[PDB]
RNA sequence: AUACUGCACAGCUGACGAU
DNA sequence: ATCGTCAGCTGTGCAGTA
């Protein structure tokens, strides 16, 4: 028989240690690990003139408080405490007028009934992104702008009338100085009706009016103000580490493939730096995995960021990939680090095509923490039934992922297993508790769904604000 | 959801090579009782002995046997040689088969 | 020691031995009610199955 | 594309045998 | 010139919020 582990929920860290491990209640106890120095945050709103006076009477709603969903489940739907005295962020959201613009119909008629499916996008992406450069060239640059899409503007860039339109968008608006938002004039009011793509039948589904206050306006605090609102809680005695994500993208014709990376590490006072590359390293191929050179080059970079900000270098250089190490990538990874002169070191490949499966008797998957050691592989659930919640929250038996070294890590298995268990809650883009990946690969595959669409010669920043 | 497995004692091997996968798809139509349970890599014909008593003769044709144990084979540590002990696993679970059917083409099932 | 991996799924034909052209939704449909209680004695059922 | 989970489908990469 | 085996990786769409 093998050696099963249960493990404990991990706990986050507020603003003046407060502990706990759920981000809604931790946010209305104690507020954000960073705290604003200002008093208010400016937003700007792009679109006609429907949005902008849905968009107002939204924040003007909410400013002074939703109530919960349900009573069967209490920690599950919290209510939004309000945006005033009693606010979770302890700053204020004020939309100051003459910095919002206004697109007129004909304008959008021109977007309408015309052919091609790659000439219309155009018009609309480079008509959003120079109405955003003259506002930005002005006096009245928000903070952080709202896109808000009308309804007639879904059926020509998104719904049956092929580039992806948030991609060219957000590649057009890497070149700002406030970050963007997209919302889809249904989270703004529940009155309208959005299609599907192929079968008109149906139509989209939201979450909750108090389900979409908890997650927006957390995005729109961490957009707008650029401070992060929590952190994972460090423990006693640990070595230092540097967490470094790869992944791989294909191109939109072609098909030939790259690399992206993610390079997170701990910060000396109460932070945390999460920022991507200034590169691509050519399309050497069209197989996964990747070559030695482009493996010396983001380790050499991923340790010169470290160097750069805490005046050393760091003792762990935790690895993490979504395909097996070659023997090539191995060979240039371990050269790069023997030549920097570290000694710790993980290497690890997350597998989630497996098919071996915990089976319980009764009305209730596993818990979500249980480790299982397949003799040198590891099994995790991260999903599953949790006691806080008081349910499950899902739909079928959860997904585990397969963890495994590839035979020169320095750390044993059950300990690696943790460190994931322990990075997967840490994701300022929801609020929820039930995420599976760890956030070195999602970075990595939003830093590259963006990163598709980027021109041949043009610029890039590794600000994570203009990713998500 | 695992499944220990315990295999057979004695492995028959062949040195038959004129028999390409058509010529042994020709040959398992008009065979009469229906076995299943070979492969062809070239050369070799890697089955779980029952050479001359089930109308196989016809591709065994009576041929050197080479009498290996198992015991060997699966410590055998070679990708390609464990493919092909898996593929042998395969046809032999397509056995005990025919009375429940399925494995149409692409699913993998056994409806 | 050589081990065998069963992961319980299921198969629509229109009646008898014959495909059906809306084979697809069906899987997501019946998946979707599915507890996680029957997986398991699905799973012991196909070891019955397979040691009888 | 306020969000996450679950499922489905489609592509195309490597190692092995010959026509 | 594609056909068979074995292990994989990406995109593109729904349902459901317990
Ligand atoms: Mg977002």
């Amino acid at each position: 028989t093998f050696e099963t582990r249960i493990f404990d929920e991990p706990e986050l860290e507020f603003g003046d240690h407060h502990h706990h491990q759920d981000p809604r209640l931790g946010l209305s106890e104690a507020g954000p690990l960073q705290t604003f120095l200002g008093d208010v945050i400016k937003i700007g709103v792009v679109g006609n003139s429907k949005t902008i006076e849905d968009t107002r009477k939204f924040i003007e709603t909410v400013s002074s408080g939703v109530e919960g969903k349900g009573e069967k489940h209490p920690n599950m739907h919290p209510p939004f405490p309000g945006l005033g005295n009693q606010s979770p962020y302890r700053c204020r959201f004020e939309i100051e007028d003459g910095a919002t613009a206004a697109l007129t119909k004909s304008k959008l008629d021109k977007i309408g009934k015309e052919p091609d499916h790659y000439r219309a996008v155009e018009m609309a992406v480079d008509e959003i992104i120079g109405e955003l450069q003259a506002m930005d060239d002005g006096g009245s640059r928000p903070d952080v702008a709202i896109i808000a899409l009308p309804v007639k503007l879904l059926e020509r860039v998104w719904n049956a009338k092929a580039p992806n339109f948030r991609g060219m968008l957000k590649a057009k608006a890497m070149g700002l100085s406030f970050p963007i938002q997209i919302v889809w004039e249904d989270v703004i009011d529940d009155k309208v009706t959005i299609p599907q793509k192929v079968k008109e039948s149906s139509s989209r589904k939201i979450q909750d009016i108090a389900g979409r206050t908890w997650n927006l306006m957390t995005s729109l605090y961490y957009k707008g103000s650029g401070r992060i609102p929590w952190r994972r809680m460090p423990l006693e005695g640990e070595f230092s580490a540097c967490y470094v994500g790869i992944s791989f993208y294909r191109e939109a014709d072609g098909q030939q493939l790259f690399t992206s990376a993610a390079q997170m590490f701990d910060e000396r006072g109460r932070g945390f730096v999460l920022k991507g590359r200034r590169a691509r390293t050519e399309s050497r191929g069209r197989h996964p995995y990747m070559a030695r050179e482009d493996a010396k080059k983001i380790i050499e970079d991923v340790l010169a960021a470290y160097k750069l900000h805490h005046k050393t270098l760091p003792a762990r250089v935790f690895i993490l990939k979504t395909s097996r190490f070659k023997d090539e990538e191995a060979d240039g990874i371990i050269a790069a680090l023997d030549e920097a002169g570290t000694e710790l070191r993980d290497l690890v490949w997350v597998q989630e095509s497996y098919t071996a499966r915990i089976l319980r008797d009764g009305n209730y998957p596993v818990l979500r923490g249980t480790f299982v050691d397949l003799h040198g592989k590891g099994l995790l659930y991260t999903s599953g039934s949790m006691p806080y919640y008081g349910t499950y929250p899902g739909k079928y038996d959860p997904n585990p992922l397969l963890l495994c070294p590839h035979h020169t890590s320095e750390s044993t298995v059950a300990q690696l297993a943790e460190e994931i268990f322990s990075l997967t809650k840490v994701n300022w883009n929801s609020t929820q508790m039930n995420q599976r990946l760890p956030i070195p690969i999602r970075a990595a595959r939003k830093v590259g769904e963006v990163l598709k669409y980027v021109g041949e010669g043009e610029v890039i920043s590794a600000d994570y604000r203009k990713y998500i | 959801n695992m499944l220990p497995l315990t295999l057979p004692n004695e492995m028959y091997i062949a040195s038959t090579t004129y028999e390409p996968r058509k010529a042994i798809a020709v040959i398992l139509n008009g065979d009469g009782p229906k076995r299943f349970d070979w492969v062809i890599n070239g050369g070799t014909f890697w089955s779980f002995h029952d050479p001359r008593t089930s109308a196989c003769s016809e591709i065994v044709d009576i041929d050197q046997v080479e009498a290996i144990n198992t015991k060997e084979l699966a410590l055998h540590d070679d990708i390609d040689e464990q493919n092909r002990f898996s593929h042998l696993l395969r046809q032999t679970l397509r056995y005990q088969t025919d009375s429940d059917l399925g494995w149409d083409k692409d699913h993998k099932a056994l409806y | 020691q050589w081990y065998l991996i069963i992961t319980p799924t299921y198969y629509y034909t229109t009646n008898g031995y014959a495909p059906h052209q809306f084979a697809a939704p069906l899987l997501a449909g019946k998946k979707r009610l599915d507890k996680s209680a029957a997986l398991r004695g699905q799973v012991i059922m196909w070891h019955r199955f397979l040691t009888q």
